[PDB]
Formats: C-alpha cells, sequence, structure tokens
C-alpha cells in the first residue's frame, strides 16, 4: 500500500532545474537580474505561505498574472527565457 | 464542509520552479536552511 505518490513531478522539475541554470547563463555577469527575478520568486513564495496561514480564503497581494507580467518587464531584450518560463504555466493548461 | 472531498495538489507550476531556484542557488530566500545563520554571507559556489 503506497498512495503516496511514487511518480512525482520529473520532467517539470528537471526543466526547471534547467531553467534555472539557463537564467543564469543568459544573463551570467548581471546579478540585479537574476536577483530581482530570485526575489520575485521570493515574494510569491511569502504571499503563498500568508495566503495559506488564513487556510486558503485569504487572496495574496501577488497574484500568477501579475507574477507573469513582472518576469516579462523583468527579463528583456531576450524573450527566449520567458519562452521557456512559459511552461510553467501553460496557457493551453486550464 | 462545502468540500469535504479531499485531493493532493501536486499541480503546482511555480512550486517545481521555486523549489528548483532553492536547489540550484544556496537558497537564500531568507528561509532557515540549517546551521545558516553567518555561514553564506554572498552565497556558495
Amino acid at each position: 500500500s503506497n498512495a503516496s505518490l511514487q511518480n512525482n513531478q520529473p520532467v517539470e522539475f528537471n526543466h526547471a532545474i534547467n531553467y534555472v541554470n539557463k537564467i543564469k547563463n543568459r544573463f551570467q555577469g548581471q546579478p540585479d537580474i537574476y536577483k530581482a527575478f530570485l526575489e520575485i520568486l521570493h515574494t510569491y513564495q511569502k504571499e503563498q505561505r500568508n495566503a495559506k496561514e488564513a487556510g486558503g480564503n485569504y487572496t495574496p497581494a501577488l497574484t500568477e498574472q501579475e507574477v507573469y507580467a513582472q518576469v516579462a518587464r523583468l527579463f528583456k531584450n531576450q524573450e527566449d527565457l520567458l519562452s521557456e518560463f512559459g511552461q510553467f504555466l501553460p496557457d493551453a493548461n486550464s | 464542509s462545502n468540500a469535504d472531498y479531499v485531493q493532493p495538489q501536486l499541480r503546482r507550476p511555480f512550486e517545481l520552479l521555486i523549489a528548483a531556484a532553492m536547489e540550484r542557488n544556496p537558497t537564500q530566500f531568507q528561509l532557515p536552511n540549517e546551521l545558516t545563520c553567518t555561514t553564506a554571507l554572498p552565497g556558495s559556489s
């Protein structure tokens, strides 16, 4: 008896690993850009924590749309990174 | 409850992304990792 999920999220996690590596490689030399994005994640994790602290009834101030728009405004010139990012919230998925 | 049917939420897109960021970085999310008080200032390699 398992029921504990033996098949976790492998492909999207491995894609994420490569993506974060790709983010570094993409803007290697400019810490502010990568750090700013990291702080975005930091901020969303904070908001998510605070939301679930109230059970989830309380909605955070940082929405997925907000995040994505912030990321797009964050990484300019190279949309290829954002193109990779699109897999972490694909419009094709509802 | 309004929905007593409890269901795990493995489908969390941001979770594996931020987790990957947490793994491929020295996880500086101001999150107490382990023995981390003054160990990492600029981070690890």
